[PDB]
This record gives C-alpha cells, sequence and structure tokens, in this order.
C-alpha cells in the first residue's frame, strides 16, 4: 500500500525522543521546533506536544503544560483523527495523576471537558464522563455524579424519548454508574427500575464489567423478589463477564451464583465445571463446594457441620444469612423424602433422629411435603405416626366402569321415558 | 444562594446549595428543654435571620428572633420581641417578608 507521509518531522521527533533521556532542557526545546519546522497543526508535532507536556510535568512546568494541552484539545478536532487521540490524552490524564496536586488535576479535567463538549467528541466525551463517574464512585460521590448522569441522560434524550437506540451503550454505562451508586444507598425500588430501564433500552455493544455489574445487580433483584432461575442466569452471566475481565468482584458473583444455583431445587451443582483445580480448591470457595457437594449427597449432617464450622464465610453476607433458613428447609425436605421413598408407615421420633432437628419441626415439614403433594401419606398426631397411603392396588378401572355404568343406565332410562 | 430548611418533626438545620448540590448540618438552634419550637426563616435586609416562640407546660409564649451567621452557625441574639406590643400568634400562622405602609394601616389596639 505505503504512504509517504514526512520525513524530516519524523526524524527530528526521533532525535527528540533519543535526547528525552538527556537533559529536559534541551528536550522540551527540540519538541517546541519540531512544531515551529510544520507550522500549520502536527501530525508528529501532535505526539511532540504530548512529549513537551510529559516533560514539563518531569520539571513541574504547568502553565504553558495546559496551553499546549488546549493545543492538543484543538488538535484532537484536526486532521489527526480522534482515534489516538483518546489513548494519548488518556496517558497524560494518567501522567498528571502521577503527582497530587487536586486542584491542578481537576484544573486539566475540566479543561478537558469543556474541550470535549466543544469538540462534539461524543463517543471519547461520554467515556470520559464516564470515566469520571467511576472515580466519583469508587470515592463515593454523589453530588457531582448525579449531574454527570443528568447530562448523559439529557445527552441520549432525543427530545420527546429520553432514550436513543444506538445510544443504547451510553444508557448502559449510564445504568452502570447508578447501578454502584443504589448499591452505596441499597435502594431497592430505585434499582428495579434501573434494572428494567436497562433490559428495555441496553440492548446494545456491552463493555464486560458493565454487563457483569448489571447482571449481578438483576441477579440480586431477582433473588430478593423470589425468582431463583433468573437470579440464576443474571448471576451467571455476571460471573461470565468476571471471568474474562478479572475484577475481584468475580469471587463474590460467583458465591452468589452458587447460593442461587442450590436455590432452583431439582438438583443442579454450580461448582461442577468452572469450579475446577483452580476455583474448586480456592480457600474462599472450598467452603461452598464442599456445601455443593454434601448437597448433591444430600447429607444434611455433613452440611449443617460445614455451615457452623465456617459461618464466617457462609452466613457472613446478610443476603446468604437470610437465605440459609430456606436452604436448610429445602435440603431436609430432599433429605426426608428421599428417606421415605423406599417405605411406607414410619415414626416420627425416627426420623427427628436421623435429620437430627426436633419432632416439632419434622412434623411442620411433613405438614408442608402433604400440602405440596409431594407425600402420598398422611399423619397420626396421637402416636407420633405418619402412615403412607401405599395405593399398592393401582386400579381405579372400577370407578370408570361404575361411572359408565350409572351414566349409561341413567341415559337408557330417560330415553325409555322419553320414547314412551 | 442557598435553601435553609429549618424545622421539622425540631431544631433540624439542613442547609443546601444550588451551586454544590449537597445537604448538609450546621449546628442547633439555642432553646429551652420541654418545648416545641415554631420555627420561621425568612430573610429579613439582605441577612439570614429566623423567627421562632418556645412553649412549655404552664408558661406563656415569648417571641424573639436570632441573627443567623453563615460562617459562624450560631444564631445570635438580634432582638426579642416584648409581649407588651405583640400578643399570642397561635400554631397555624404564617410568615412572610415584604414591604408596607405604615399610613395606610393601622395599629392593633391591645393591652400589654
Amino acid at each position: 500500500s505505503n504512504s509517504e507521509p514526512n520525513v524530516d518531522l519524523e526524524n527530528q521527533y526521533y532525535n527528540s525522543k533519543a535526547l528525552k533521556e538527556d537533559d529536559p532542557k534541551a528536550a522540551l526545546s527540540s519538541f517546541q521546533k519540531v512544531l515551529e519546522l510544520e507550522g500549520e497543526k502536527g501530525e508528529w508535532g501532535f505526539k511532540a506536544l504530548k512529549q513537551m507536556i510529559k516533560i514539563n510535568f518531569k520539571l513541574t512546568n504547568f502553565p504553558e503544560m495546559m496551553n499546549r494541552y488546549k493545543q492538543l484539545l484543538t488538535y484532537i478536532r484536526s486532521a489527526v483523527t480522534r482515534n489516538y487521540s483518546e489513548k494519548s490524552i488518556n496517558s497524560i490524564l494518567d501522567y498528571i495523576s502521577t503527582s497530587k496536586q487536586m486542584d491542578l488535576l481537576q484544573e486539566f479535567y475540566e479543561t478537558t471537558l469543556e474541550a470535549l463538549k466543544d469538540a462534539k467528541n461524543d463517543r471519547l466525551w461520554f467515556k470520559t464522563n464516564t470515566k469520571l463517574g467511576k472515580l466519583y464512585l469508587e470515592r463515593e460521590e454523589y453530588g457531582k455524579l448525579q449531574k454527570i448522569l443528568r447530562q448523559l441522560h439529557q445527552s441520549c434524550q432525543t427530545d420527546d424519548g429520553e432514550d436513543d437506540l444506538k445510544k443504547g451503550t451510553q444508557l448502559l454505562e449510564i445504568y452502570a454508574l447508578e447501578i454502584q451508586m443504589y448499591t452505596a444507598q441499597k435502594n431497592n425500588k430505585k434499582l428495579k427500575a434501573l434494572y428494567e430501564q436497562s433490559l428495555h433500552i441496553k440492548s446494545a455493544i456491552p463493555h464486560p464489567l458493565i454487563m457483569g455489574v448489571i447482571r449481578e445487580c438483576g441477579g440480586k433483584m431477582h433473588l430478593r423478589e423470589g425468582e431463583f432461575e433468573k437470579a440464576h442466569t443474571d448471576f451467571f452471566e455476571a460471573f461470565k463477564n468476571y471471568d474474562e475481565s478479572g475484577s475481584p468482584r468475580r469471587t463474590t458473583c460467583l458465591k452468589y451464583l452458587v447460593l442461587a444455583n442450590m436455590l432452583m431445587k431439582s438438583g443442579i451443582n454450580p461448582f461442577d465445571s468452572q469450579e475446577a483445580k483452580p476455583y474448586k480448591n480456592d480457600p474462599e470457595i472450598l467452603a461452598m463446594t464442599n456445601l455443593v457437594s454434601a448437597y448433591q449427597n444430600n447429607d444434611i449432617t455433613e452440611f449443617e457441620k460445614i455451615l457452623k464450622t465456617n459461618h464466617s464465610n457462609i452466613m457472613d453476607d446478610p443476603f446468604i444469612r437470610e437465605h440459609i433458613e430456606e436452604l436448610l428447609r429445602n435440603i431436609r425436605t430432599q433429605v426426608l423424602i428421599k428417606l421415605i421413598k423406599p417405605y411406607t408407615r414410619i415414626h416420627i421420633p425416627f426420623i427427628s433422629k436421623e435429620l437430627n432437628i426436633d419432632v416439632a419441626d419434622v412434623e411442620s415439614l411433613l405438614v408442608q411435603c402433604i400440602l405440596d403433594n409431594t407425600i402420598h401419606g398422611r399423619i397420626d398426631q396421637v402416636n407420633q405416626l405418619l402412615e403412607l397411603d401405599h395405593q399398592k392396588r393401582g386400579g381405579a378401572r372400577y370407578t370408570a366402569l361404575d361411572k359408565w355404568t350409572n351414566q349409561l343406565n341413567s341415559l337408557n332410562q330417560a330415553v325409555v321415558s322419553k320414547l314412551a | 444562594d442557598k435553601i435553609f430548611y429549618i424545622g421539622g418533626l425540631s431544631v433540624t438545620v439542613e442547609i443546601y446549595d444550588v451551586n454544590k448540590n449537597e445537604w448538609k448540618m450546621a449546628a442547633n438552634i439555642p432553646a429551652k428543654r420541654y418545648s416545641d419550637p415554631c420555627v420561621r426563616a425568612v430573610v429579613i435586609s439582605n441577612s439570614l435571620c429566623v423567627f421562632m416562640r418556645e412553649t412549655h407546660l404552664n408558661e406563656r409564649a415569648k417571641y424573639v428572633t436570632y441573627q443567623y451567621d453563615l460562617e459562624l452557625d450560631r444564631w445570635s441574639l438580634r432582638q426579642h420581641i416584648s409581649e407588651r406590643v405583640l400578643w399570642d400568634l397561635g400554631r397555624d400562622f404564617r410568615c412572610t417578608v415584604g414591604k408596607l405602609y405604615p399610613s395606610c394601616l393601622e395599629e392593633s389596639p391591645w393591652k400589654p
């Protein structure tokens, strides 16, 4: 293909790049002279301005550093496409972040914000605003976070509508910010409103972390309401996104997924595949692995022993503390049903001793099971007894015969009376 | 450029700024205990002040206004309304700031 960009500009740019490791006073002068060579715009002088800002930040020269950063901001909306300029300005912002003069940092940030507003750098702009919002959430700031969210929403507003069809990614980032915020304020109603609006309008390309956060919030909301399948699916997608990304929230999301998969009954395992030699043997996940192993084996005694042994990491989460009662009820119900499947007419105290629980709890569980039609049996409370209907007759054909007999014979009687 | 939400059920002083968009506490108004103050916040003479009345058990109501400072967070004693000129107002009364003409209006007769 090839294209002659320029020879002398690159040559002097590389000469100054070599000079950068020498005394900075000469490197800055050479870089400033690279901008004088072309004069109009920059191209290689665009990178020369970035190098000048870096070297000036080395020798604490800020005023002209910010003036030349304004020059670069004007250069972003210039013959240099807004493609590598975003990486260059992200690097400049990171270099400025090295020091601790927060006043200078925020002056830089506000100048960048206004320049990007003027340059209508839509994608770059809400990327910068989303980064600022993430920084605010990391410092638990909402005074300017709310303003940023309102501005981004207004930019997403299609006048009549509050949402575009391709700014779905914009609204996705906005809702991720608001999900972090309402996780800070644990506002369930706003959480569900955000999740609904996200599910509806967010349909677009996500960043894996954003999708994971939104799915984590959705699973939290669903398991707060009661939906086990939806919560399991949301935790599934969030944990897949965390696996892709690498955020520390991966372990917590996996624990939440383990809790969700145990609550959907029907005997499924969440530690089977992804929790392998790397993750199954993880010290923070080995407790959950053992829990679900007992759940598979229906070992109520071992399950309760593990619950009591690792209570500092089993029920430590208030949500898992809430759900542990339901999990115990479910596992006890499963063990009871499995125990009473092979036979009939079994005493209650034996079941209580087997389940290592009180007799009243066993009676309540039996009543609940019979109400759910899971047990084809009935309870004799006087003698502390559970009598099951063995129904070994397997008939009910005589019932059909009797119905056939009476209906047609009455049919015959009606016909004879009418015909006579 | 600041909104001063005073009272509620009390002596809650929660200051909000439009340019900052945040709610903060300043102080508590000095009021006698075992009482239910009736707070009234209004701008007077380009200066933030309050008009509050305290009522106790088997006690008469007292009317007094205080001068509040922004950076001091204290309600300095500006003027105490003597009962010889102003009598009891009530509970559902409202307060507002405006300019009036003494000649057109008439003084309200009441025994001190």
